[PDB]
RNA sequence: CUGUUGCUUAUAGACGAUGGCAUCAGAAAUCGGUGUUGUAAGCUUUAGAGUUUCUUAAUCAAUACUCUCGGGUAUUGAAUG
RNA sequence: UGUCGGCUCUUCCUAUCCAUUUCAAGCAGAAUUGAAAAAAGGUAUGAUUGUUCACCAUUUAAUAGGGAACGUGAGCUGGGUUUAGACCGUCGUGAGACAGGUUAGUUUUACCCUACCGUUUCGGUAGAUUUUCAAAGUAUUUAGAUAGUAGCACAACUCAGUACGAGAGGAACCGUUGUGUCACGCCACUGGAUUAUUCAAUUAUUUGAUCAAAUAGUGUUGAGAAUCUAACACGUGUUGAAAUAAUGGCUGAAAGCCUCUCAAGCCAGAAUUUCGUCUAGAUGAAUACUUUGUCUUUUUCUUGUUACUUUAGUACAAUUGAAAAU
RNA sequence: GUCAUCUAAUUAGUGACGCGCAUGAAUGGAUCACCGUGAUUCCCACUGUCCCUAUCUGCAAUCUAGUGAAACCACAGUCAA
RNA sequence: UAAUAACCGCAACAGGUCUCCAAGAAGCAAAAUCUUUAGUUAAAUAGAAUAACGCAGGUAAGGGAAGUCGGCAACAUAGCUCUGUAAGUUAGCAAGAAAGAGUAGCUCUGGUGAUUAUCGAAUCAGAACUUUAAAGGUUAGGGG
């Protein structure tokens, strides 16, 4: 399992899963990522995300 | 008039009165019933609660709908370094219960055991067991000891070994040891004393007492909370918002005419430092020797049972330990008295084998991600410090 | 009509809770009246989790369904609940479908995903369920 | 022997009590670990819509790039030394 | 002697609604009906009404009936009733009347003794002298007269579409797996609080500007460790032995037969009783060290205790006390 | 009261019926547009009112130094019959 | 003195008592909030600990009045601009009905005058760019 927003490797028995009505489910590592996901925040503009560290460098 | 509606009473009267204990260690009020058709063995131990973690375990029970990939369970870690046996006592069955007859002690006694017989050690003369040790080998004293051994074999029915911990092996600041009387359940009283004598000055490990996948009982003192109200002490209903003079109280503390408040009414008072015995506790991992680590047959990383940054408020576990399924009474660093089950559990879940797939050693502070501190440095890679 | 047992699901739906009707049987929303199999306690309100049969009324729908008491099964809920394998999950809305006592579904379609707790309990729901999450 | 007292003492606590240590006591910083937030201040990418002025010479310019997985915090009821 | 009801809470009664054990039926099964033991455990959510009451819609194994100054106002509320304002209807010449209706109407004090809940302080239990002993002090390990007591209930699978029944219908014993509640805990995982005014951003005012802050009694917002906590997370109470109640039986007289016994003697049989287990706990016991060895009182030092100090007085080893059972 | 309606469910509300215990015409009768810190019912939204409680801050309460009252009081203060 | 200590209330009582002079920010505003000149830091005592029950101010998962005599209490809407606005009606109103959209920062452009190119007024409209997408720190209607 890899966090939908942060892109971090989710440890076992940790994190929450969010299931939307469009049949797509996302699993998150903490409430910090889930809150930013719900605000339509681009993970490529957040410096500490694993996705940002791949696009750059 | 009768109460309009019925409900179960709040609180349990099986624990009234709720008097807080005085000593941190809790003594088992019983031992498993003796069987005389088995080899003598020890029926108890004593460990210090370190903390709690969670493990993923594989279900071995049949006819159950639990997931095949593993079930998440909480486990308590109880560090149990080896004990030192420093004497034994015989008990006799009289018409006023057990009465100790004699207590034969070893020749050499550790300073940890001596501290129990004083209150201001740093001012004491520290001459405990001095006369006992200096005259141990005299014929007058040797003859007396042989009489004490012979007295127990003739007029005693219960033998218990006086074993104490070694506080140098634990991160606690206390130096005085914790003394526990562990009964010997086994053959005739003749070979119980023979078995007891062989144990003098020797060290006993927790593996010699408890086996693998064994259900046990735990006796300890619960976490203290001080003075408390009836809502937390007894769980009564909170009064409506409109109430004059406060919400969190029992409205009626008795009828008019028993003319006195009954002992059964919920009253405010002390909650906390109470002695509780919990039965039927499964042992998951017997952390002795090979199983002293946190690795599993599935997750093969060599990691210590201590999480990153140590157990909160406890430190680092570096001795033998036990994994207990679930929660035990008492906060970290509390002394835990262990004992074999008085009524063994024959349920299919109690006899079930335990096979762990994963043990969580991530940090217990915050929302941690990594298991070992090496794999944290691997994922994050080099940082500004160290590289500059 | 239910098949087998159900594990512990933290019931997040109270009495008088309005849920959507993912069915196609002309009922828009349902409000929970009672929960079948609920064991009473003083001052407690009936509770329903995923896969729980309920007794509900329709306050918005076609005239042949409105202002009547129906039997519904909870298929998803916004209340976070934990599976026995350490998976913590919750949906986007509370929804239910109308089924009778025998369990046979009145409608023939379900919109959105269906919880595994409700699907395994009632075989007829899983057959009409698009996805089972 | 026990009590007072000290550690502005804890696994305890309204106050007493209870638990620990008391010169190998204790405390304190600093260091490493472990967490929280999200990339400090200075200079640089004309980053940069335009304006302005010398008239490609500058300016001023929200925001943005590199130094920077940065900086700050972290027992106070966290763990080593 | 604060006069209705409701809310909160404990306890008691059984004339038992459910669960447990039994007998009977016009009891084939299922579902029911009559009755016995048994009061240890449970007995709900709402629309209308101030209502007790009632009547409806559900849920449940069941949604039983009552008492405690018609339990419970220095526990609450003030909806009703039951002062003073006002309106209507009927009555009265009138002031005014109305268990007729309507609307607005201050709910005071515990710091006292006891009860209850928790919590300290001081005092303390008598006949033993094998010096390997005996007693006093301090500390630990234990002990357990007594008091309380906790686990229940439901569901799913299999038995089984089987027994039974013409068919329709349609169980149960063992076993296994869960759920609910109650009780005791607990902080790993998930969630909540958050003055670490932690980190970041930002509105207004003031530091000449940047930096860094302060002020708006916690300015506000996002994330937020710790600690606490969940009806929101999760563990344990699936636990053994004997004797019983109602009842069904064995042998067996009275009464040559019969009979479970208003006879002697036995067995099986409960959510039962008692051991076992859990909590508090009195008098106690063992060991370690310090003493002392015929004894006491008044003084006296100490935070306090023991030994200890002084002046006396007092006794000095040697015939006591056991059959058991009927 | 009876009939409709509002609700899953209506001693409540609204609209009808009227031999009305005991309505009724300046003791004014009927009708309300605006207005009302007036009385009543129902919807939407929102929320610790509630399921069911958790937690944060300030001030006290607790203890101590100084200071320091009052109501009340036959004598007092354990229960069962 | 003219009052949170000189006045009336038993008092150095949070009650009451007639007037004059009156700065900056911000905003429609003599509003809330912060500061300048002036005044004061004491105005019925403090220190330690950080228990229950309180008084005052708050927040909360899922549900959303199921609580209760009764939405009591709290929550919620809230400024300005543009569009749009029902039945009913004494034709005046209802009406801010209900309902929907916009709002920040930075860099610019145009309109609204006076004197014969210079001088000045805050106000309105428009356009690119950027961001944490903007009335809401304070003040600030719940609707049918």
């Amino acid at each position: 399992q890899v966090c939908a927003f942060s892109g971090f490797k989710i440890p076992v028995a940790k994190g929450r899963k969010y299931v939307r009505l469009d049949l797509k489910s996302f699993t998150f590592i903490n409430k910090k990522s889930l809150m930013q996901f719900l605000r339509k925040t681009n993970p490529r503009k957040v410096f500490w995300t694993a996705i940002y560290r791949q696009l750059n460098k | 008039s009768h109460r309009k509606f019925e409900a179960p009473r709040h609180g349990s009267l099986a624990f009234h009165p709720r008097k807080r204990v005085h000593k941190v260690r809790a003594t088992v009020s019983a031992f498993p019933k003796d069987n005389a058709a088995e080899k003598p063995h020890l029926t108890g131990f004593l460990g210090f609660k370190a903390g709690m973690t969670h493990v993923i375990r594989e279900v071995k029970r049949t006819n159950t709908k639990l997931p095949k990939d593993g079930v998440l369970e909480p486990v308590t870690i109880i560090e149990t370094p080896p004990m030192v046996v420093a004497g034994f006592v015989g008990y006799k069955k009289t018409t006023t219960g057990l009465k100790p007859i004699t207590a034969v002690f070893a020749e050499h006694i550790a300073d940890e055991f001596k501290r129990r017989y004083t209150k201001k050690w740093y001012k004491n003369t520290k001459n405990q067991f001095a006369v006992h040790t200096e005259k141990y080998n005299d014929v007058k004293a040797k003859s007396k000891r042989e009489r004490q051994i012979r007295l127990i074999k003739n007029r005693c029915d219960v033998v218990r070994v006086i074993a104490h911990t070694q506080m140098a092996l634990v991160p606690l600041k206390q130096k005085k040891a914790e003394v526990m009387e562990i009964q010997i359940n086994g053959g005739s009283i003749a070979e119980k004393v023979d078995f007891a004598v062989s144990l003098l000055e020797k060290q006993i490990s927790v593996n010699s007492v408890f086996g693998t996948d064994e259900c046990i009982d735990v006796c300890s003192v619960t976490k203290g909370h001080g003075y408390n109200g009836v809502i937390k002490r007894f769980g009564v209903r909170h009064l409506p918002r409109k109430t004059h003079r406060g919400l969190r109280k029992v409205a009626c503390v008795g009828a008019w005419h028993p003319a006195r408040v009954s002992w059964t009414v919920a009253r405010a008072g002390q909650m906390g430092f109470f002695k509780r015995t919990e039965v039927n506790k499964k042992i998951y991992r017997l952390g002795c020797g090979d199983l002293k680590n946190a690795k599993t047959e599935f997750d093969i990383t060599e990691k210590g049972i201590t999480p990153m940054g140590g157990f909160p408020h406890y430190g680092v576990v570096k001795n033998d330990f036990l994994m207990i399924k679930g929660t035990v009474a008492g906060i970290r660093r509390r002394v835990i008295s262990l004992r074999k089950a008085c009524f063994p559990s024959t349920t299919r879940t109690a006899q079930e084998q335990i096979v762990l797939k994963f043990i969580d050693t991530s940090s217990k502070y915050g929302h941690s991600r990594f298991q070992t501190t090496t794999e944290k440095k691997a994922r994050m890679g080099p940082m500004k410090k160290d590289l500059e | 009509g239910r098949q087998g047992n159900k594990f512990r699901v933290t019931c997040g739906l109270n009495n008088a809770s309005t849920v959507n009707c993912a069915d196609n049987t002309g009922a828009k929303t349902l409000t929970i009246i009672s929960v079948k199999g609920f064991h009473g306690r003083l001052n407690r309100l009936p509770r329903a989790g995923c896969g729980d049969m309920v007794v509900a009324t329709c306050k918005k729908g076609k005239p042949e369904y409105r202002k009547k008491m129906h039997t519904a099964v909870i298929i998803r809920q916004r209340r976070t609940w934990r599976r026995k394998d350490g998976v913590t999950l919750y949906f986007e809305d509370n929804a239910a479908v109308i089924v009778n006592m025998k369990g046979e579904m009145k409608g023939s379609a379900i919109t959105g995903p269906v919880s595994k707790e409700s699907a395994d309990l009632w075989p007829k729901i899983s057959s009409n369920a698009p996805t089972i999450v």
